[PDB]
């Protein structure tokens, strides 16, 4: 407005990355 | 060992002097990868 | 030159081919095979090679690790970070594959972040080596009050006299007095309370000997009452002083 | 932790001897007049189950005989041997009349659905087979284990077919698409028998590491039922819930389904003429009446294990 | 009137403050209000997903194509040149045809200038620009979203 | 059942020793009409292609997570025992 | 030694526009496994139709295993999306996929895809598709818009070339002269189009797309003021400015009707590349045409 290969991260709650 | 190293290199002989004058159903590994298993990508990687 | 060199390279090929297909469980010939591959500078045909050594059996310790280590050894490191996160969830209980990630992403890596990966171990409940090194890479990266959670969860992990002496060492040694009598404390209360170790309290009682010597005569005639020859030698040492 | 439920004590009190091989495996009829073993002889037996008489007496297997069943609701006789061969003996005229084939190695076990009539053989070229009974027509081949497999079971309810290998691995597989579900890799060695409750919804699978039990149909990890370290060889549960664990050394374990607490120990004697190393239990069964138990003994014998009725709570009191 | 200057979006990806665009704008962003109290656009998976260019969430038909505002049925796109989908964070709603716009937040981190005429924009994002370009980078399939459902778990429209 | 019967007169069927359709194509790039009529086999005729082409095995499905208890290293007496 | 190539067996082809032909209604012939893939040799149900009038017969020539691998016709080995050659796809996206050449690898690698795609949803050619979101480079350029029936064309009656034809105009081969047998166009293997190998056709389309400048600009030293000509009075200076929008921010946007050009720089060098690739003939705002040159 006025400014003008890897793989898909998972997080489920506070489990840090699902593996 | 020695006598196919000799057989090998008069092939070689020979093969040059075809050469300066089928596949048999096989694979030639030489020419690309024989059986190609790709790695499993995840999480990381830009290539090279 | 370069036709001999093809030839060589072929027959050599056509050899390790077909010493593959005469005995396929033999991993010995799949790791030559790498090694030869990877000392013609192909990288891509040596982790086809090693991906297909994979494939016949994933369960061999030394396949992993060579080909790690390939992945290491050149400037992959994006490959050999895939390569470990494939190692750490197929095979959990192999401990030598947890600690070579982590010397290659603290030392190589130097990355924090790291840690959190190493917080995975930590749900799998290693051996006190792992904690023992976790303590140390803690205190590497001058964290303490993160080094007294992991001694926490260690202690209650593991419960043992010479983890609880440790985690006394450790409370003495990061300058938290009060933290280190209340550590005592709770194994005076919960270790060996009713077993009579007699090892927790004369680690209390060398504690309060540090602190104040009455407490710390006090704590030599209770393990006297409660108990043997070290209990004795602790009981003289303190009636001596 | 609640106390577990007292169960008596059981005795041996007969032994039959007349095989010339060893007795690899054990069915019961179902109307449980007779039962069948099959042995390393290449000759299968049936014998009377109460007066302990050997009625009949078939040859026709060129190898060792690893599994014999009986089918339930058709009166065919189910053999598999070491001779990659399976046989359905119609018992109306006692004589082979179909002939499964198409294992590349030795057959070492087999089990019949209840319910749909179609037949399911382990193998040791590291393949099952799903075999129709009357066109004789391997309708699926299940592969995925890397080793030979041990053991097969098969059951009505979702998954239908269970696999223990050789590999320490056990499959839970799809019977409509011949893949597997369920893959469990929590033995460390090879898992040799798996057996199922018959109301509980439950299973449990035998290891020399230890025994296991699980949940279907997830395959999800309830239990696990330590001691009795050796190659558990056999296993089979009783209605009661009592769990029986044959090793390969000789020594038998008996359990509680429930809470997994061994209450007995029996290691019975060998053949008169016999080695100590020729003792091991291959096989063993209970009958339909759920009263006795019928082991196959590597020492050429039938032991028959009955209930010891003069045991009360007190006199055998159940530890912790 | 509910004119809120910045509003919270708490999700699986973050905790992201946007600004709304209320004084070029404001009947969108007092409807955009009364959908983050209502909980129209929170619980609600991601519809759209393009590759890195916009990634839309809170739309109830999941379908990319559907969903309700709070001014009733289907909303006007009024588009105004102070809220223009340009630049990085820019707030947006993806509307797949004129006049006809829901309760969706689009988030894009690319220039949409083509797409800024057809769509009325919310406002912008003041913070959670990195979290938006992260689950916007996330490779999807050919109906625009993954296998994986990403949705809103709170909405917090203060002011 | 009625899907092992299926799959057992399939088997069957092909095993034994021995109409037009319509369809609507939309090409996607208006519609199609399409008469699906399959040729007549002729029964005095020989299979076409061989079929004994051995190729080596594939790769597997994708391993399991090894679920084990915590490995006992034997000492060096259970070594030379 | 239980590893073989299985066979595919399956309805509803994969074929062009052009190759279908023209009429809604077209009877369709089906094989089971009447022929092998051209290719991967396998067999494959085979479909043969009449495409239109005075047409050949046309049927298709590759398994639709290796047709769903490459995004192509199964009879015209042409891009579906497109209508151009593998090779020249490959040249525009990624050259880095490639094949097995010898049978053994190339049956082991196409039942290794054929279980892959099974194991898919079953109609998705793979990740090369993921790598095919960015378009328009330049294929859009060349690519044909039009059915060409030409392709569709009969064969040339070899007895009329010897001049023996004696159906005479019964004979429904064409009674033409053929092209020429030195022209390096003429020799076409199949497997070279099918791998974008050395294929003469995507050679001469390469070079004609190479010598067509319609993303070059910059004929101007360091100065990002670029005329665009072909607007005139019907394109002002709104639609400069909302094309340019896109780019960022504009240094200066005009229009003037009288050499009807408009004037378009930008404060960055790379917006003004951007906004001068984008309007060298192949921008339309307003009606206007636009191609990009120095002004
Ligand atoms: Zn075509
Ligand atoms: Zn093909
Ligand atoms: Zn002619």
């Amino acid at each position: 407005p006025e400014i003008h290969n890897a793989l898909a991260i998972q997080v489920d709650s506070e489990g840090k990355i699902k593996y | 060992k020695a006598r196919e190293k000799q057989l090998e290199e008069a092939r070689r002989l020979a093969a040059l002097q075809k050469r300066r004058e089928k596949r048999k159903r096989g694979v030639d590994y030489n020419a690309e990868i024989p059986f190609e298993k790709k790695p499993a990508l995840g999480f990381y990687d830009t290539s090279e | 030159d370069e036709e001999e060199l093809n030839d060589y390279k072929l027959r050599k090929r056509k050899t390790f081919e077909d010493n593959i297909r005469k005995n396929r469980t033999v991993i010995s010939n799949w790791i030559k095979y790498a090694q030869w591959e990877e000392s013609l500078k192909e990288i891509q045909r040596a982790r086809s090679i090693y991906e297909r050594a994979l494939d016949v059996d994933y369960r061999n310790i030394t396949l992993w690790l060579k080909y790690a280590e390939m992945e290491m050894k050149n400037r992959q490191v994006n490959h050999a970070r895939n390569i470990w996160d494939r190692a750490i969830t197929t095979l959990p209980r192999v401990n030598q594959f947890w600690y070579k990630y982590t010397y290659m992403e603290e030392m190589l890596g130097n990355v924090a972040g790291a840690r959190q990966v190493f917080e995975r171990w930590m749900e799998w409940q290693p051996e006190e080596q792992a904690w023992h090194s976790y303590i140390n890479f803690e205190l590497r990266y001058k964290e303490v009050d993160r080094a007294r959670t992991i001694y926490e969860r260690f202690v209650l992990v593991h419960p043992d006299v010479k983890n609880w002496i440790k985690y006394a060492r450790f409370e003495e040694k990061h300058a938290y007095f009060a933290h280190a009598r209340k550590v005592y404390e709770r194994a005076v209360e919960f270790f060996g309370d009713e077993h009579m170790d007699e090892h927790l309290y004369v680690a209390f009682a060398k504690f309060e000997e540090n602190q104040k010597e009455f407490e710390r005569v006090r704590v030599i005639y209770k393990y006297a009452l409660d108990r043997a020859q070290e209990l004795f030698k602790n009981y003289t040492i303190f009636e001596k002083k | 932790m609640p106390k577990p439920q007292w169960h008596p004590p059981w005795k041996l009190y007969r032994v039959i001897s007349g095989h010339l091989g060893w007795v690899r495996c054990i069915a019961v009829e179902p109307g449980n007049q007779w039962f069948v073993t099959g042995s390393a002889d290449r000759t299968i037996k049936i014998w009377d189950l109460a007066s302990g008489k050997l009625k009949l007496s078939l040859t026709g297997h060129i190898s060792t005989v690893r599994g014999v069943i009986v089918s339930t609701r058709s009166p065919y006789l189910f053999s598999c041997g070491e001779d990659k061969q399976v046989k359905c003996w119609d018992l109306e005229y006692n004589k082979v009349i179909r002939h499964y084939h198409g294992h590349l190695s030795a057959v070492y076990g087999l089990d019949l659905h209840p319910t749909i009539d179609v037949l399911v053989t382990c193998s040791r070229d590291s393949t099952a087979r799903i075999w129709d009974v009357r066109t004789k027509a391997s309708v699926h081949t299940l592969s995925g284990h890397t080793n030979a497999v041990a053991t097969v079971r098969c059951q009505a309810a979702e998954p239908q077919i269970i696999t223990g290998s050789h590999d320490t691995t056990i499959r839970l597989w799809d019977l409509v698409a011949g893949k597997t579900r369920v893959t469990l890799t929590n033995h460390k060695k090879s898992v040799r028998a798996v057996v199922l409750h018959p109301r509980h919804y439950t299973f449990a699978s035998g290891s020399p590491d230890n025994i296991k039990q699980w949940k279907f149909p997830d395959g999800s990890f309830i239990q696990n039922l330590s001691g009795h370290n050796a190659i558990i060889n056999t296993l089979t549960v009783n209605s009661d819930g009592v769990l029986v664990s044959g090793a390969d050394n000789g020594t038998m374990h008996l359990w509680d389904w429930r809470t997994g607490y061994n209450f007995q120990r029996v290691h019975a004697a060998v053949q008169p003429g016999s080695l100590d190393s020729e003792s091991g239990i291959f096989a063993c069964a209970f009958d339909q009446s759920e009263s006795r138990l019928l082991t196959a003994e590597a020492d050429k014998t039938i032991k028959v294990y009955r209930e010891d009725d003069t045991a009360t709570e007190e006199t055998h009191p159940v530890s912790w | 009137s509910w004119q809120p200057p910045n509003v919270y979006l708490e999700t699986s990806m973050g905790i992201i403050v946007l600004e709304l665009y209320w004084k070029h704008a404001p009947k969108t962003c007092k409807n955009f209000a009364e959908l983050a109290r209502r909980g129209y656009y929170n619980g609600t998976k991601f519809h759209r997903i393009i590759k890195d260019f916009m990634i839309q969430g809170g739309d109830p038909t999941g379908t990319g194509r559907g969903g309700a505002s709070i001014y009733g049925k289907q909303f006007e796109d009024e588009l105004h040149p102070d809220l223009k989908f340009t630049g990085a964070g820019i707030l947006a709603m993806a509307n797949a045809g004129p006049d006809t716009n829901g309760s969706q937040f689009f988030v894009t981190l690319a220039p949409t200038q083509w797409l800024d005429g057809k769509h009325t924009i919310f406002g912008r994002v003041c913070q959670g620009i990195g979290m938006v370009n992260r689950v916007g980078m996330v490779e999807t399939n050919s109906q625009d979203r993954p296998v994986d459902d990403v949705k809103i778990i709170k909405a917090y429209p203060s002011g | 059942r009625v899907a092992l019967e299926k799959s057992v007169s399939q088997k069957v069927a092909a095993a034994m020793p021995v109409p037009a359709q319509y369809i609507r194509y939309t090409p996607s790039q208006k519609q199609r009409v399409i008469r699906m009529v399959e040729m007549q086999k002729d029964p005095m005729e020989p299979p076409r292609f061989k079929i004994n082409k051995k190729i080596p095995r594939g790769p597997p499905s994708p391993p399991a997570p090894v679920m084990h208890s915590p490995s006992r290293k034997m000492t060096v007496k259970e070594q030379q025992e | 030694t239980y590893n073989r190539q299985n066979w595919e067996d399956a309805d509803f082809p994969i074929l062009c526009q052009t190759c279908l032909g023209e009429n809604p209604y077209i009877r369709m012939t089906k094989e089971k496994y009447g022929k092998e893939c051209k290719i991967c040799a396998r067999p494959f149900t085979v479909f043969r139709w009449c495409p239109g009038v005075r047409m050949r017969f046309k049927k298709t020539e590759v398994c639709q295993t290796c047709s769903k691998l490459k995004n192509v016709c199964q009879t015209c080995l042409l891009d579906l999306e497109y209508g151009l050659p593998i090779q020249v796809r490959d040249a525009g996206l990624s050259f880095k996929d490639d094949m097995p050449k010898s049978d053994v690898n190339k049956e082991y690698y196409t039942q290794n895809m054929e279980r892959e795609i099974s194991n898919s949803d079953g109609t998705r050619p793979v990740g090369m598709l993921g790598k095919a979101t960015s378009t328009s480079d330049m294929l859009l350029k060349l690519a044909r818009t039009t059915p060409y029936y030409k392709r569709n064309r009969p064969h040339i009656c070899s007895f009329w070339v010897k001049g023996e034809c004696k159906r005479g105009e019964e004979c429904p081969y064409r009674h033409e002269k053929p092209t020429d047998p030195d022209d390096p166009l003429a020799d076409q293997n199949i497997k070279d189009r099918y791998y974008g190998i050395n294929d003469p056709v995507a050679d001469k389309l390469l070079k004609r797309a190479s010598t067509m400048p319609r993303l070059d600009p910059p004929e101007d030293k360091t100065i990002t003021t670029l005329y665009v000509g072909g607007l005139g009075d019907t394109i002002t200076e709104t639609d400069l400015r909302n094309h340019f929008y896109q780019f960022g921010e504009i240094r200066t946007i005009t229009v003037v009707q009288r050499q009807q050009c408009a004037f378009i720089q930008f404060a960055t060098r790379q917006a003004a590349e951007v906004a001068a690739e984008k309007s060298f003939n192949k921008l339309i705002v307003n009606g206007r045409r636009l191609n990009v040159k120095w002004g």
